[PDB]
């Protein structure tokens, strides 16, 4: 049991993956120069909850903009216009000892999903709802949204094969917490915050979760991020 | 077939410019010669872009980030004379377009056009990496338009040019239908975070769009 | 000045040389490399990540997520079974291993397996995993899997079982049962039902010969 | 004699090549290099040249050099504004700088910003000139240009006060507005109103790579 | 499009000789082969002068003093018989010129002249720095004449020579209407003396008359 601190966010944590065997840095010139906040940011952003229940398929985050709410990350997103960080993703279950499962949590870098028939596009508010994530389906869905059916998550691939991206296995009969970190993979140095989504933290259950008919019929999955090593374009006149 | 000792060790042909590098055609067109001062089909196209046909779109889709110089050969006949001389002009992606055989962009010096008359060997024109980021980009999470505007998936870092291609006779006496088959080819290529490969079928060339595909063919029983 | 002459194949176009093209933008100097995290410098880095494998891939459920779920709790019948060939066959044929082997038409190496028992910490059992050598038949029996090649594997004790495959290459494949050794003993608390992953990769090294097109894409 | 085969791409004329042309008078010898004054031995040292910058651009007042004059001499609205983009801002476009810019698609750098009060010796007052990043807003108020990025420039003290504005490239851009700090104070001898030029250049170095041809010309 | 971190340092595009040298299409020209035998329309003329178009004239009014070896290639086609041989006769700027496509000048030993026959690659001739100064002007305030007489503008120092274009073959049994493009490229260039580009329009290819244009695109006000 280890209780990880940042600024003042404290945590209770029980092995890293980190993405592609790098760890997150800062982008070491006059003519652009950026700035690096280091003060809050880096502090954890505990999102909201969320309930697994039996028939749970599946749920998805869009970074950078899911906290676009977030303190002074989300308010650092409206001030300047390029921007980058690395984004420790802690997932905890605490589930009890009883409760059976397994979760995938990947985080799928530039996860463009498609839409659900097929000839039109989405109207932009169905790719994310900031902190609340979106859900998939069991089954094929239609209308102006995201096609949102486990067995092609959003990409067109196969969900099994979707462990190619850094992820963590979340099995409740051994273990219950992942740490992913995702070092800002782009092929430019900065980009916008608000138009493109570095990666998709995508949680989806692969066994499902069973208990019997005395326990809570739910398990609530926690997700906390931590904004590392973000930097942004400066404001001031050289 | 019978199952025999295959037995070696290698995989330099499993390596990335071992397994992009090879040269497919990407275009097919046709272009006529006379008639129709002011027409569209005198002249060919071809914004160049990896989702041409699905057989090599598959491949580049096994990579997120990737950068490569292209070498492209023309392969260009004719049916139905003097002796003809094609013009196949390479826009950047910052470049005026023709709109007709005769525009005045044809004339652009800062546009690089082979002039290939037949009877040769195949014209062959070299691209660098254009990109303005530091690689072209298979998928774009993103919107064009700030502020989650239209045009979804759709980013500018990835655009490769134009190839405008025309004969530079001014005319004939009969009609001659010339025929071009543009072979692209990926060089000096490197590719960045690998990604699980495609499942379902291609709907449309620019969208990722898809129906919903079995992970496999099925089988019976989970025992036979 | 030099006497040249030109032999056959000149003038011609193959379409697979490795000529010096001609550059069409000589001026033109290109953007400077920046360091991008996670490149393949080789196909074979992508076989050698494991991924979940359809083995419950009947009639009606290989639309949903019960593809990858094996259903563990009748002994007399194995759990689950299947060819161990990457290419031309339904479990593996779509995995990031069987799909990266389709692209070629020699390839030989090896495969491991692993097993997640995605049950409950309290739920307790055996089961055993019997291999087949690619020339030999399946048992039909426990007793005559367990007279091969086989390793019970404690559920309670290890969560995970690790196998590799040997002799798996193409230019009549093994098997890998899995039979009921014990029940799945579970306390009054937990559930009864549980499921088991399989996942799939290049064991040490995999060879790779003779590119081809992929028989998927239409 | 020497087997050689001719690869694709021979007996092609590609238009950017550097091959080495035949010259049509080998015996003819040129004229020896004088020494000539001022030679250019790259574009971006005409960039960095500063140049008058025509600001106030208004309707009726582009063919005179009223373009060129901000007048100076309503506290409650900015003296001038204007996009800070060397290409397609109406200000910025037929600059040096921002003419040795339309002849190429890619571009990034700094640009310099020179504001000489042309006014008299004994005019004295404060103008605040802001600047606001490319994705923020434009101050609509003096105060809000305040918390900002300014620079009260005194001109009483100084008549020339120098910007250098970084994050100048295309491939939604800053803006350079200006405030009434203070009025022109002026003595009973000297006129009430004044002007104000402007200039820019490149601050420290410029990159640009993609030439094309300029809109400009028909 | 949207607004991307253009990251890079590099300012060998801007150099002068990958700024003016590229090669671009400054002579399109007719020419018969038969009938006529004192006509004009047999042969191409273009005295060599960089005032030809405006695109590239503009780049050579960016300095005052540039010299510069000049490697042209002809691109030459043919309508309606034989094998084609053409004749690209350079003069020197004191050279005889032909009146006829049958006179003497044609076969004079100090005018250069390539014999291309159709279907192989495209003629290539290079021309020296000709010029008696030190540098081609493009601009020349002052007289050819003195005492301020006629011809305002015009010096002899940049005179670049002329381009006789024929066909060799004698005559035909059909008429073959001939067309070439000339593709003009400095090479070598050094430039002196930088200069404020064009603003207005271009009138005549021998003058720097224009007509008065404003300064920039208007706009509403001074705040907008």
């Amino acid at each position: 049991v280890r209780s990880m601190t940042l600024g003042n966010s404290t945590i209770t944590t029980q092995n890293v993956v980190v993405g592609y065997g790098e760890w997150p840095s800062y982008l070491s010139t006059a003519e652009d120069q950026p700035t690096q906040p280091d003060v809050a940011t880096c502090r954890f952003y505990t999102l909201e909850s969320v309930q697994w229940e039996k028939t749970s398929p599946g749920w998805w985050w869009k970074f950078p903009e899911a906290l676009k709410n977030m303190g002074l990350f989300g308010q650092n997103m409206h001030y300047h216009y390029l921007g980058r960080a690395g984004y420790t993703i802690h997932v905890q279950c605490n589930a009890s000892k009883f409760h059976q499962g397994c979760l995938l949590v990947v985080c799928v870098p530039e996860a463009e999903m498609g839409c659900a028939d097929t000839d039109t596009t989405f109207p932009a508010t169905e790719l994310t709802t900031e902190d609340t994530p979106h859900v998939f389906t069991s089954d094929s869905i239609t209308g102006k949204k995201v096609q949102a059916a486990v067995c092609n998550a959003g990409m067109g691939v196969g969900v099994g094969n979707l462990t190619i991206f850094p992820h963590q296995w979340i099995n409740l009969r051994t273990n219950n917490s992942a740490t992913i970190v995702i070092p800002y993979i782009n092929s430019v140095p900065m980009d916008n915050m608000f138009r493109h989504y570095n990666f998709t933290l995508m949680i989806i259950p692969f066994a499902p979760l069973n208990f019997t008919d005395g326990a809570t019929a739910y398990v609530p999955i926690t997700v906390t991020i931590a904004p590392m090593y973000a930097e942004y374009n400066g404001l001031r006149l050289a | 077939q019978t199952r025999h000792v295959v037995n070696f060790h290698s995989r330099s042909e499993s390596t990335i410019e071992n397994f992009m590098g090879r040269a497919a055609c990407v275009f097919m067109d046709q272009y006529k010669i006379n008639g129709e001062e002011t027409s569209t089909d005198r002249f060919a196209v071809w914004t160049i872009n990896i989702r041409e046909m699905a057989q090599l779109r598959r491949k580049c889709e096994m990579f997120t980030y990737m950068r490569f110089d292209i070498e492209m050969t023309m392969v260009i006949t004719s049916c139905q004379m003097p002796v003809l001389t094609h013009q196949i002009m390479y826009v950047p992606p910052g470049g005026p377009i023709p709109a007709k055989v005769d525009g005045y962009e044809w004339q652009t010096s800062t546009n690089p056009s082979v002039f290939w008359t037949e009877g040769n060997a195949p014209p062959r024109i070299s691209i660098p990496f254009i990109s303005v980021g530091n690689a072209y980009s298979s998928f774009y999470d993103g919107w064009s338009h700030f502020t989650q505007d239209g045009t979804y998936g759709y980013t500018t870092l990835n655009a490769m040019g134009k190839l405008y291609i025309r004969h530079v006779n001014r005319s004939s006496p009969h009609q001659i239908t010339s025929t071009i088959r543009v072979y692209f080819k990926p060089k000096h290529i490197k590719a960045w975070v690998p990604r699980p490969p495609r499942l379902c079928p291609y709907i449309n060339k620019r969208d990722v769009n898809f129906v919903v595909t079995e992970i496999t063919d099925s089988r019976t029983s989970i025992t036979d | 000045g030099v006497p040249v002459l030109n032999t056959p194949g000149s003038n011609q176009f193959l379409t697979s040389d490795d000529y010096q093209s001609p550059s069409a933008m000589p001026q033109f100097d290109e953007t400077p490399e920046m360091h991008i995290p996670g490149e393949v410098r080789n196909l074979m880095e992508i076989a050698e990540v494991d991924s979940v494998v359809p083995v419950n891939n009947v009639t009606g459920k290989t639309k949903s997520m019960d593809a990858y779920q094996i259903p563990v709790g009748d002994k007399t019948k194995p759990i689950f079974s299947f060819q161990m060939d990457p290419g031309y066959s339904s479990v593996l044929k779509r995995t990031l291993l069987g799909e990266m082997l389709n692209y070629y038409a020699h390839w030989s190496g090896s495969v491991k397996l692993t097993f997640l028992f995605c049950g409950s910490a309290m739920a307790t059992g055996k089961l055993l995993i019997s291999y087949s050598p690619p020339g030999a038949s399946v048992p039909t029996s426990r007793k005559d899997a367990m007279l091969g090649t086989h390793i019970v594997w404690d559920i309670g004790l290890q969560s995970s079982c690790v196998l590799c495959v040997p002799w798996i290459s193409q230019s009549s494949a093994g098997y890998i049962t899995c039979w009921y050794q014990t029940n799945i003993v579970v306390p009054p608390g937990a559930p009864t039902s549980c499921d088991v992953l399989c996942f799939a990769s290049a064991c040490n090294d995999f060879s790779v010969r003779l590119l081809r097109d992929t028989p998927f894409m239409a």
